[PDB]
């Protein structure tokens, strides 16, 4: 996809993550955990809500009958009306197909971008204390307990504290 | 050896297929329909002063067919016409029929104004027929008097009848012309004299002569009564000069304001509300498109040649 | 010093210019046309039971102009009308001509049914003209009869002719009114009496008076025959009352099913198939748009006011 | 462009790469290498094939004549038909121009994204063993023979095998 | 402490709100309007050979109402019609009036051609009225002749006149039928005989009878002159046969080429140019859309049901 | 947004930057400075100019009157004209709304991409001599005077010149 995360360097989604669209799984000395990310999830949902608000509607134009259900109308004007209505149908059928195809492309790529923006925020946060494994994970080169893992998820992780330890382990 | 934090996204066991610019079979976590496939088999008339004509055809309201006796006048914002509805009890048709029907179904009511037409002793203004009945006896179109000469064979006299439009709005006047089945029938009803019917206003001048010719038996009758109509402008007058064959108007019509005309087979429901109607009933969907019918009236989703069109409401579904 | 791996993309010697949202002159590796600019100067008739009318005008098929002798009846899914096709050997025109032409060009065939009209001994029903020649002999419209007084100068007798539609489908009946060049011509054919033609059915009432007047000489005649037409509904009777000037039908027509009408100058080709036709031939393109003509029939690409619209099928072309 | 690679940090395309849309050139002791990347190439081709399948088609709506080629139609209805047909032509011309402009923008940007995604995949594979030159190349700080180069292309390169050698050359 | 380079983008104190696919209220640094809401309250006629008809109704140009004396002939690429313009100095109306008005307003000019019609010594062919004043004297329609009996009460002589179109282009011919206000008026002008008017060409046939009737007083008159029109094809002859009541043409019209018809209330401005006109004036916007009126002529922005649609011309505004 | 820079990792815009759309702020021993980037600014402006050239335009189709301002037309043809014109208005209103919504999304995301492309260009230039602070800034681990800062902005900064000093300061 456009941003290379969803159906990209992230191998697959987590069916187990029922409390969000994006989030984190961790492994440290204490064990493993999973948590959803609220801000990224809500950013994707809000943008999709915006589309539904714009798309799920009709015009307030009041149309009246120009065709009889139960009787014959003039043949020649009937031919003009048939040509016109079929021309309008072809336009709306085409417009509908293009709208949904275009919107669907954008929805999928927008969702991809939100996954990458979270990945990128965490990368810049960890600075020189972690390395990418190419699978959507960061290998952290210091002891990072449950409170440390929370600081990363909460966007409050301070790289400066762990830098000396991380660089020693990275360079051996 | 080193600790790890992994970033990910959700998936679902049962994803949904949508189309994109690039992919005809793209699986996403969720999608929603944009084309309405379903309708209510009922006319949702809540918040509308509506009129259900039933067996009464709109044109029957103006000429006053027995079937239309309850719909000769009134006001409405919505008018509902039904299939097989009756206009003509006596066999025949209106010239420029569809134009009249559309004008009535465009209207927000019908007012009736007396022509004030009164006829000499030589004329009986109560001609009746088996084809048009009410109260278990031969009758006629309520809004037109069938003018007959008293003596069989005796000439219907040269009569003049003028309607003056004293109103500030145009009035719709209708009249019928008789077309005998046999040369005998023509001479029987209106005499041997060569019949002529002239209709003259400032904006309308026309001449009618009953064409003698045997048509097929319809409602047990071989002859025909064909209807004609025009508009009388404010302050103008329309004159009928005739010597037999004219079916003369007793009242003229005024169409009041505007309303929504609906042609539907679906029964009335006063409990529910709608802005969109078709032959099959009411469309109350919030979706932008519909595939029920290209023929709708009101504020409607746009018709499309599509069964389904799914809008993605989630990311790519990449299951485990 | 260090080993090196470089990531890159292809380029081509000859790129193609396309338009984007932001750039009028974007060079890409490849593009494909979306607007068809070329047509086959041929009517692609493979898989079609087609009739090429050639010199025969659709209306000529119903009245039986000599040019149409091989097109009086038939069945087809495609009917092809040509430029300068002949309807009228005797100079004249049809009232509501375009409506009749379109109705024929919508049909899937024509059947002919005898009227069975007979005429009194004082009527010559075999009127012919040098204008309507067959095999070097004076003739007439095959489907109609020129009725004149048997004795030159004698009053044409008061005549009544009735056709009943015995079929389950509507029949198309046509008749002519003869408009003589001079009073002498009128008197010679029909006599000095006042001429009147009445036509009456359930669905059609009209009256005609022959209008004496010299028109420009066309096919050697300054007189005219003008044609009128109506549909006779199943079971209905249509009556002709006339005393001179009626050109009476020998046969009525029945239009069978539906077909595609094409007006084109392009020759038939049985080797190629098509669903889209215009004046200049057949459009077999798979492209969504065409700039050949806004006038097409069948299943067609949409007309656009553009010579070319190139769709990119490759990345930006960045040559070294 | 949107993804900054094609007509971006990659100076120009390779006319000599005739077996793919994207790929690799390399230099080591063993020799000079070039190879197309199949996956990225086929992703771009398949997405453009998707567009052609969508766009290169007409409606199956059957239209009949409402204008005579060879005779006069009624002047007043003719004026209405002229207005309607010209209005329909303006809509299709506009829709055709917007469709191709939008699709062309997306095709170019999509192709750019597939280049960047291949580049990003390589960056993550090489980890701390290579540095970006800013021109779409990676300078590899260990002996990387034809098998090593192939392993990068084939996504089987193990950064740990060469890490000690690489860090030694990078830092000293 | 490391040195620092920071990358950033601009912002403005007060950004503009635009709509996106996902956001109803997206703030950006700059935006521009796509829907034109303003019109020039003038008709911009620079570069146009225009004719402003003022109080001359297009139909008045053909029959020659005094108000149209400056507009009987000429050439133009633009013809401007005004509200309440005068066609009929003598009270009456034209049959198929709107069709005729449309044809004139599509034209690029009018030529006039003499009919050459003459009348016997017992006809006064210069009938005038106080209703049609010209040069401070009783006059009539410039292009028609009111034919009456020279001797009050005497029978109007049977007359036949023929116009031949000697041109290679079609001509437009008009005539009136006088409908007297009383029997005394009818008898004085045309005599006591029965009045009949026949009009015949190759393409047109009709019959008229003066209907005597006292109509509402319009311009001080209870009588009416009603107008009829037809096209005369190249080379054709149209014949008028009449014995009283015909208002005969002295000239026929040729409509020259094509022009832009404008119906507007806006004053002419020869200092500004435009391609787009409506009731209220000229639209010279470069914008693709307009919300002034769905009724425009020329090369125009498309009408939309929108006050405003702002197109972003800058990034998201993220102020300090 | 899509590229995560504008209204993303860049906290806010600079109201003080009046000579360009994108640019630099630096801090060294000599003090602070601001300069617009011409190439990124011109890339964004040129693309928006392209949109305006395409969008700010009408068709040259000459429409004539099929409705009288001052008189009655046939009621039946009037009903067909009303249905047709209202159908055409609903189409153009829809097309106008979709055009501007889609173009606005793309304009915002395109401007975001040009901000990220300038950031990425500087990242690759600085190579191992600087680190990302996650706010759109690079901490430069050597003395970088006004000439050095200008060389980063001018795209002529040679990382190899400062590499030894930088790695020593980064690792310590
Ligand atoms: C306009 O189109 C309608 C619908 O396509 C046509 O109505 C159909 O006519 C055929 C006869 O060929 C019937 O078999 C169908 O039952 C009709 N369908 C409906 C829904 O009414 C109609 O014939 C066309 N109008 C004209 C003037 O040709
Ligand atoms: C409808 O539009 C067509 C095409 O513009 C008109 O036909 C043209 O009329 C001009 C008259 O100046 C001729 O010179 C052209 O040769 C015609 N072109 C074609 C293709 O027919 C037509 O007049 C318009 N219809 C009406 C009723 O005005
Ligand atoms: C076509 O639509 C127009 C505009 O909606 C109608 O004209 C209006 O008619 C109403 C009567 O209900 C008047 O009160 C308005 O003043 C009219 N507006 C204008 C601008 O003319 C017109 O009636 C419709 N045509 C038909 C045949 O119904
Ligand atoms: C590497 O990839 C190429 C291209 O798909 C393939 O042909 C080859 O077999 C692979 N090489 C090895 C040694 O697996
Ligand atoms: C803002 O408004 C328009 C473009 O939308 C233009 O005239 C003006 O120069 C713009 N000013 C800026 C971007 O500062």
């Amino acid at each position: 996809g456009l941003f290379g995360a969803i159906a990209g360097f992230i191998e697959n989604g987590w069916e187990g993550m029922v409390d969000g669209w994006y989030g984190f799984r961790h492994q440290n000395a204490q064990g493993t955990g999973q948590a959803a990310d609220y801000k990224s999830t809500q950013a994707a949902i809000d943008q999709i809500t915006g589309k539904l608000n714009r798309i799920i509607k009709k015009t307030n134009t009041e149309f009246e009958s120009i065709e009889s259900e139960f009787s014959e109308i003039d043949h020649q004007i009937g031919n003009v009306i048939n040509w016109t209505k079929d021309s309008i149908t072809d336009i709306w059928t085409y417009q509908a197909e293009l709208l949904v195809a275009m919107e669907n492309q954008h929805t999928i790529d927008m969702a991809d971008s939100e996954m990458l923006n979270l990945y990128e925020r965490v990368r810049k946060q960890l600075r020189q204390n972690a390395e990418e494994d190419g699978k959507g994970c960061f290998e952290i080169y210091h002891a990072c307990d449950d409170s440390c893992m929370e600081s990363i998820r909460n966007n409050t992780y301070d790289h400066s504290q762990y830098r000396e330890e991380a660089l020693l382990n990275r360079l051996n | 050896d080193p600790d790890k934090i992994c970033l990910g996204h959700h998936a679902v066991a049962n994803g949904t297929i949508v189309k994109t610019l690039t992919n005809e079979q793209e699986e996403v976590t969720n999608a929603t329909e944009t084309v309405e496939s379903t309708s209510l088999n009922r006319l949702c008339m809540k918040g509308r002063n509506h009129k259900d004509l039933g067996n009464c055809h709109p044109i029957g309201m103006l000429i006053g067919t027995p079937a239309c006796d309850l719909h000769l006048t009134g006001t409405w914002d919505t008018l509902i016409e039904r299939k097989n509805a009756i206009a003509y009890c006596y066999p025949g048709a209106t010239v420029n029929e569809e134009a009249l029907r559309q004008k009535i179904m465009e209207s927000g009511g019908i007012s009736k104004i007396n022509t004030g037409f009164t006829y000499g002793s030589s004329i009986n203004s109560a001609g009746t027929t088996k084809a048009c009945m009410r109260n278990g006896g031969n009758s006629f179109y309520a809004e037109l008097k069938w003018l007959v000469s008293k003596n069989k064979g005796q000439n219907f006299p040269q009569t003049t009848n003028t309607y003056r439009n004293a109103d500030t709005a145009e009035h719709l006047i209708m009249w019928g012309i008789h077309h005998p089945s046999s040369t005998q029938e023509k001479n029987d009803l209106y005499g041997t004299q060569s019949l002529s019917i002239s209709v003259g206003s400032s904006t309308y001048k026309n001449n009618f002569v009953p064409v003698v010719g045997a048509r097929p038996q319809v409602n047990g009758l071989s002859s025909r009564i064909d209807f004609h109509w025009t508009l009388v402008q404010p302050g103008d007058k329309i004159t009928f000069s005739h010597n037999g064959g004219l079916i003369a108007p007793s009242r003229v019509s005024k169409l009041i304001g505007r309303g929504l005309g609906i042609q539907s087979e679906a029964p009335i429901d006063n409990s529910c509300e709608s802005k969109c109607f078709w032959r099959g009933g009411s469309i109350n969907t919030r979706l932008p498109f519909q595939n029920l019918s290209p023929r709708t009236v009101g504020q409607c989703p746009k018709y499309v040649n599509k069964k389904s069109l799914m809008l993605a409401t989630g990311m790519r579904n990449v299951p485990e």
